[PDB]
């Protein structure tokens, strides 16, 4: 078998929400990868991407991620903006890649969402305060429960029992943009993705 | 089995739906702010009004909770804030006059107006009168639009503010507080224990030994100021004698700024401008955000979201909807941080900049604590906090080391000298005047002196701490106080004072950490994070613990003091003390129409006896216009001339029941000095028992 | 060889050449008044100097041709028209301060404002003043403004027109007249035709034989009306005195129509209202032009170029170009004519299109006469052509006759009578006062009476003539007249008069040749031709005649006389005869503070002679000044209350220099007293010699 | 020969000028006569079906650039400039007037650019200036410098001691033209013959 995320184009991208998927013994062409998207812009943890083509080695780790041009420039950690503490956790671990992309009209299976949506304030209510909860490595925006019923409105907020959630919406205008983080596993086994 | 957590479960009841209807409010203000329109008028009723329903049925379900069994002071606090009565135990009649003689107050300053004898037709409002005011050079006419727009409204505001200050006091007294001056008294400390043995009371001492510490300097400095101003209007200022109150420069003397024209050393050495550089790379509006930004993140503090660029206010609307350029610093709460104001290319613009975004990244670092004590400790470390960062941004070393201001400019022992005069000549100028104002309607207050002393009281006091002379003599009918803003608008008057004293408190605090060698004028914020953390240490408190516990948290002394304020202008100091070494002070007697006018000895009624009569007012009547028949006959007598005196056109003053009086007398239309001792003396020696 | 015909050349060189830049001038004009817009400023700037350049140069060289050595009238008008120094006799510094002082007279007037003690914030201009004298209904309200503005606009008009008086007797005497009085009379002047005798001096007897007559129908009228007003305000008219000024309902009196709701005989019988008709059918502009076209023409009168229907104004521009709705008929000539004015529907907007046709029907029907001669015959012909048509058309059966108005109406004896009413309190209202304005300017000006006189005639002739009397005592200072509208632009102001006359003198004599049977307020001139040929043999003369040929060319009179004007107004006479028989007249003594004031005549000097002096307008002050402390003693004794009298509260009346006297003391700040003559004397004897 | 008109749709029409046409003996029918144009007509009580039958003497066929609306005032009933300051409204034998907006289908004819009409012309003297009036069989006589032409509105010039003054209307849409055809009795050489 082969290491492919084909059915990855199919739609709307994840907006809090998260996806994990892995693959087994494969092959891997280099090729298809670089005709994936042309060159606006990567940045890996000082690993060279020519050095990654070669290595069966335990994992990859691919997500798809709905963001904006201009925030990439907060997206490096230099600051504690709600988008790493009450946003998507910026998890760091082994050198890792993040790419930005403006995905091109020509694949039509996928489908532009309605509007953008990064939490804002979500934590669980006390007596004296707020007593905010923070983002960890490994937890993916713990807070979720209700924020599944959505959001309609500028700062819109609802609580549910004593968990209290609020995000900011932001209209979508012109082509869209995605982020990829390709966050990588070090050893040889089973779950090895291979190249060729 | 209750204890105090039904106070928690209620507290917890109110936080749920507090924070979003008042997001709403804020957010329909906000809305209005940005664009006029009449159905946003009707948006803000419709919020506001269900807004105060709310306020008013939580104080009444919250009004018959007891206080005495509550024991955490953190809880005590909120519910004391809340519990709170005030005008409710007023009966509506009452309420509803005060609100309508506020209301014709408010309206009667806001349509002033002061028209010349010599061409009626013409004349202006206050915006107009103020621009004359500030650009004017003429003694004369200076003098006579200050002593009009005076007269005319004060005549129509004695009857009205008597009647506000006898309701004000009947109010303060019917809510179990002394007098209203008690009230406002009844903040500021509100607090003290286990540590702190301090009272409200105690407030009045320390502003009283604080002034009496600064006095020195502000001698010397007016000391300069009398030497100085005799240049442009001769024969006009005493040697040792106080200053004319017109001659302020100001309308009524708040600032003195607009005197560093004349008091300038010499115009041989030109001043900083370094406007050149950013009028040729127009910098747009959102570079100078960014680079404050980043000189604030350069200490340590969180920068701002990102969400704040996107909905914000950098530039002029460029719509039909007009708006006003205020800066202002909305805090909307969850983290909704918005900027209002237009932006130019000027160093003042910059400062400006500054000082709010300050403001606002003040306020952000609490936002976490509660929305009860979303507040900051006093009435002062709110507008401290930016005035702080304002002050130290503007030093030339900080701005030539971070790209602007090239190294081709050597700074030599007078420049710095120019930049503290120009400070000072508004940092120290307002505090005797602040505290004259503040003590004078707190006396006026509780009702120490009656009514009729109010205005022989003011011009005393003038005479005393400040150092200025009236122009001429007002009669009891005056209501001079009243013609100033704050006066009009019942707005507590005392945070002037103490938010400069904490100025300077703060920042030697601030720049001890820093190590700094030189004099502190020379301290900079420039990297460092331990100085960060001290600053977030203080800020993130909130109104959750006493002040003092605050200022010992960095001033590490539980109360303040001026020794910083002076050792700031240490250099000042030294330099002034060349100059006025052999005489300072002034004297509460002499005055500009004191040379002039005529002893006018006052026989005693008792020594007639017979058709003897005091007063009772409406004689001296009979003295002026037998006085003025006896000029105008006096004209005619050799000088052939017309002039039609009036029936006030004799100036009393310095009045002793049945002990003493003094009066000279002026032109119909130039009152300058005009009718000197001689002639009247000739005119009145001239009649005969017809007038006495 | 020369005799006069260089002067026929001359007359060729200058009317060949003098059009083509009026036409140009004018048509700048027309768009300025179109297009406000600057550059059509100073397209008029650049086209009116050069207009004066051409004037004043034809006049410089027009001036050394001789006089007397002229036969022909024809060109001797013209000549003498031409040929005049007038102001160009006086020096450069006369004329500038001419200029100047007329400017600003001018400015001042425009620019009026009072307003109430009460309320000082808010003042008006006399734009919604006149509106708050036209609607408001309060004999106090009404008094108090009439004195305010009397008083205000007064008190900066004195040695203006003191100057003005003085410097246009000066320029008159100056340019071989007697008197200005004498110039203006220059132009009712006329030669005879071998058997015509007019000189300025008979104009004066004339009007005053035609007031003279005229006086009993104003007399019975004025009966009626005394009658009348005591409904609306009781305890303020005398039965057999005048009337207040300020009651007359408009500002100055010079129109009494306001009064027509109060002299309505009776509301039970609705008045003609056929609005309906035409607004739900909605006659457009044009209709009611054609409609009016084909009326004039009807009589035989040519109809309006073709070329006219397209470049006019009759509708509203619709666009920026902001434009004022003052009819006007503009005659640009070479078969140009223009009617500006935005077009309603209304019956006034009706008469006042008819009337701006008879005035461009006039001016069109003479072109063929040279350019200097382009001018109505004397100055009241012009606008009673129009009058006369105006009259004749608003006849309520023509109106039925012509397709409006339809059967359905049944005329009685009283319906007629209420118009005749309506007409009356227009039509002759007016008379006296124009009489005795014109009176009093030509006797200021001639000199008779000097200038410390000039109010003190004034009041006394309203009392004999109009029958009006003041309603507070005036000194000398003041200066009503020139309060009016006409005397602060100096323009002659007798036209009125003559045109008033002739609207009706024409009116009988046309009526004549209809050959009408009834009352001649039933008279048309519907389809006919001989009356349409008088009335263009009367037209087409022009100016190349003496007027009174013009007269007897249809009047068939040498002089003008009131018999036609007192027919017209026979049913309404004998109707008035019924209401006033008893009694009617005046007394020209009587007035509203004559019950309530007391003789002030002790000959304190004359008695003794020692330590008094005479009267010296001083001494006054004392009195003034003694009399109110008085006062202020008498209510402070027992009343307990506090009044502050000033000086100006004692009023002086009628002076003689013979020690004698009258006044009363009136209220600090209501301007219409009570105070009876009981207290005020009370007052008065309590005191003792301190006074007197 | 026959009795046509054809170079009549060749150009402009006069503007206070005039013409003269006459024909022979010939033939004319009545088909080409309605074909000419369809749009109002006007005879002097004289039935114009009557006029098909009869050889006599002339016809007087003229053609003048006009305006509809001004047709109202055409109608002598008014001493309007029309008639005393312009073409004379000649009075004769029996005539008939039409009123016609010519198509755009034969383009030979020439729009001209504005229309012009005289207003005054007249013989400068010293107290008047001599109103003459133009009378019939006269074609406005004053004639001579207005050949120069009109340029502005009420443009005025004057020559030795003759003023003339005109108007100048600029033309919207479709071209307006009217007719004229006053004919002349009796049997002759000069007499146009119907077919
Ligand atoms: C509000 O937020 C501040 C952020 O500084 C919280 O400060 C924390 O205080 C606790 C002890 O109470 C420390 O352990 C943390 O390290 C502090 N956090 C910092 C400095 O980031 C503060 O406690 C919060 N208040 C409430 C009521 O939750
Ligand atoms: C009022 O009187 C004063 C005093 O005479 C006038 O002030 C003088 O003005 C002249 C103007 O040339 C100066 O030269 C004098 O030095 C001034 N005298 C003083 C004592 O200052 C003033 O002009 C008068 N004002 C009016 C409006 O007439
Ligand atoms: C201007 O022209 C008119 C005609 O348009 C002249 O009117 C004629 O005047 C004479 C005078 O003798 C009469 O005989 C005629 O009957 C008049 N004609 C008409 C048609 O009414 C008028 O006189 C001329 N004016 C001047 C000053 O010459
Ligand atoms: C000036 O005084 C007169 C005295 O009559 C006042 O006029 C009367 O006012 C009362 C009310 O105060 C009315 O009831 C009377 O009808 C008024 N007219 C009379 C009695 O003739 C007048 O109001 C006073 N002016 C002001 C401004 O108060
Ligand atoms: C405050 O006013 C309320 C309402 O009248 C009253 O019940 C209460 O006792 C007053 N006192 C305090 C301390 O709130
Ligand atoms: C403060 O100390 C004074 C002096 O001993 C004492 O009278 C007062 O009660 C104390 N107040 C407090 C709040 O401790
Ligand atoms: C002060 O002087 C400066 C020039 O040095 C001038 O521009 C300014 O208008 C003056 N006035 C004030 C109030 O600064
Ligand atoms: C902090 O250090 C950097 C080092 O590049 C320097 O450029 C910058 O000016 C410094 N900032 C301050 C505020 O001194
Ligand atoms: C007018 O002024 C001129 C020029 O000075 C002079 O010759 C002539 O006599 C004056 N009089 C008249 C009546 O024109
Ligand atoms: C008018 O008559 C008087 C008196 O006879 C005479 O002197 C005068 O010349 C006459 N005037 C005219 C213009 O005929
Ligand atoms: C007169 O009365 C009528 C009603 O009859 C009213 O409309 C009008 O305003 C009153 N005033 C005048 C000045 O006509
Ligand atoms: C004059 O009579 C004619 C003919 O009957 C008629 O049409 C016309 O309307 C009448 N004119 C007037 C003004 O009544």
């Amino acid at each position: 078998q082969e290491c492919d995320f084909t059915p990855m184009l199919t739609g709307t991208p994840p907006p809090y929400n998260f996806k994990r998927l892995v693959f087994t013994n494969c092959n891997y062409n280099l090729t298809k990868l670089l005709s994936l998207f042309q060159v606006s812009e990567f940045s890996c943890h000082q690993v060279s991407p020519s050095s990654l083509a070669t290595g069966c080695y335990s994992s990859l780790t691919v997500d798809y991620f709905a963001y904006s041009t201009d925030m990439s420039s907060y997206l490096q950690p230099g600051s504690a903006g709600a988008i790493v503490q009450f946003n998507y956790k910026q998890d760091f671990s082994n050198p890792t890649c993040r790419v930005l992309a403006t995905v091109p009209q020509n694949l039509t299976t996928i489908t532009k969402p309605s509007n953008y949506a990064y939490l804002t304030e979500c934590y669980k209510t006390s007596a004296y305060g707020k007593n905010y909860l923070y983002n960890a490595p490994g937890a993916y925006t713990p807070c979720l429960s209700l924020a599944s019923r959505g959001f309609s409105t500028k700062y819109q907020s609802h609580s549910d029992g004593e968990l209290t959630t609020t995000g900011y919406i932001y209209p979508v205008t012109g082509n869209l943009q995605m982020a990829f983080i390709i966050s990588v596993q070090y050893g040889t086994d089973t779950n090895s993705v291979c190249p060729m | 089995y209750t204890t105090e957590e039904e106070a928690r479960r209620f507290l917890v009841k109110f936080n749920h739906e507090a924070e979003n209807l008042s997001h709403e409010s804020a957010l329909a203000s906000w809305d209005y702010n940005t664009n006029i329109t009449d159905e946003n008028a009707k948006k803000m009723n419709e919020a506001d009004n269900k807004w105060s329903d709310f306020y008013k049925e939580q104080s009444k379900i919250a009004q018959g909770f007891p206080l005495q069994e509550i024991k955490d002071p953190i809880i005590k606090l909120q519910l004391q804030i809340l519990q709170q009565n005030g005008s409710s135990v007023l009966t509506a009649e009452k309420r509803k006059r005060l609100s309508t003689i506020l209301t014709t107050m408010s309206t009667i300053y806001s349509t002033g107006k002061v028209c010349n004898p010599n061409n009626p037709q013409q004349c202006f409002t206050l915006s107009g009168l103020e621009d004359i005011m500030e650009k004017s050079k003429d003694y004369h006419e200076r003098l006579w639009v200050w002593e009009g727009w005076r007269s005319e409204v004060g005549k129509q505001l004695r009857p009205l503010y008597e009647e506000y200050v006898e309701l004000k006091n009947e109010m303060a007294r019917g809510n179990n507080y002394k007098d209203y001056g008690d009230y406002w008294r009844g903040d500021y400390e509100t607090e003290g224990e286990k540590g702190y043995n301090y009272s409200r009371n105690y407030l009045m001492e320390d502003v009283d030994r604080i002034f009496l510490e600064i006095k020195p300097l502000y001698e010397q400095l007016h000391a300069y100021v009398r030497a100085k101003l005799m240049k442009a209007y001769p024969s006009h200022i005493s040697p040792t004698g106080c200053l004319p109150a017109h001659l302020l420069g100001d309308m009524w003397g708040r600032f003195w700024t607009n005197l560093y024209n004349l008091t300038v050393p010499l115009e041989k050495e030109p001043n900083i401008d370094v406007t050149d550089t950013m009028k040729k790379q127009s910098w747009d509006a959102e570079k100078i955000f960014k680079e404050a930004e980043k000189f604030y993140s350069s200490v340590g503090l969180p920068n701002m979201t990102p969400g704040f660029w996107r909905d914000s206010m950098l530039t002029e609307p460029s719509d039909g909807r007009q708006v006003v350029c205020h800066p202002t610093a909305w805090d909307l709460g969850k983290n909704d941080f918005r900027i209002k104001m237009c932006t130019k290319v000027t160093m003042d613009d910059f400062l400006t900049a500054h000082h709010e975004m300050g403001h606002i990244q003040y306020d952000m670092a609490y936002a976490n604590q509660s929305y009860l004590l979303r507040n900051g400790a006093n009435e002062g470390f709110h507008e401290a906090v930016g005035e702080v960062m304002s002050l130290s941004v503007a030093t030339p070393k900080h701005l030539k080391g971070m790209g602007l201001l090239p190294s081709d400019f050597s700074e030599n022992n007078e420049t710095e000298i120019n930049f503290l005069l120009k400070q000072a000549l508004t940092i120290v100028g307002t505090l005797p005047f602040t505290y004259m104002l503040e003590k004078w309607r707190w006396m006026v207050f509780e009702g120490k002196i009656p009514k009729e002393q109010w205005m022989e009281k003011w011009w005393e006091m003038k005479r005393e701490i400040v150092g200025v002379v009236e122009p001429l003599p007002h009669d009891e009918t005056y209501c001079d106080p009243a013609s100033l803003f704050h006066v009009a608008n019942d707005y507590s008057f005392i945070r002037y004072f103490t938010r400069t004293i904490l100025e300077f408190q703060f920042q030697e605090a601030l720049c001890r950490t820093a190590k700094h060698q030189g004099p502190l004028h020379k301290c900079d914020i420039s990297n460092s994070t331990e100085a960060g953390k001290k600053l977030n240490d203080m800020l993130k408190l909130g109104k959750s613990t006493p002040w003092t516990y605050a200022l010992e948290k960095i001033a590490e002394t539980k109360e303040m003091d001026a020794k910083p304020l002076l050792n700031y202008f240490n250099p000042l100091f030294r330099w002034l003390k060349e100059q006025n070494g052999n005489s300072v002070g002034w004297s509460v007697d002499s005055s500009p129409y004191s040379n002039q006018s005529i002893k006018v000895r006052i026989s005693l009624k008792s020594a007639l006896g017979e058709k003897a009569y005091e007063w009772n007012e409406n004689e001296m009547y009979l003295f002026q216009s037998s006085v003025a028949y006896a000029m105008r006959v006096y004209f005619l007598k050799a000088k052939n001339e017309s002039i039609p005196f009036r029936a006030e056109d004799v100036r009393v003053s310095d009045e002793k029941k049945r002990v003493s009086f003094k009066f000279f007398v002026t032109s119909p239309t130039n009152m300058s000095d005009i009718i000197p001792r001689s002639e009247v003396e000739d005119a009145i020696r001239m009649s005969r028992s017809r007038i006495n």
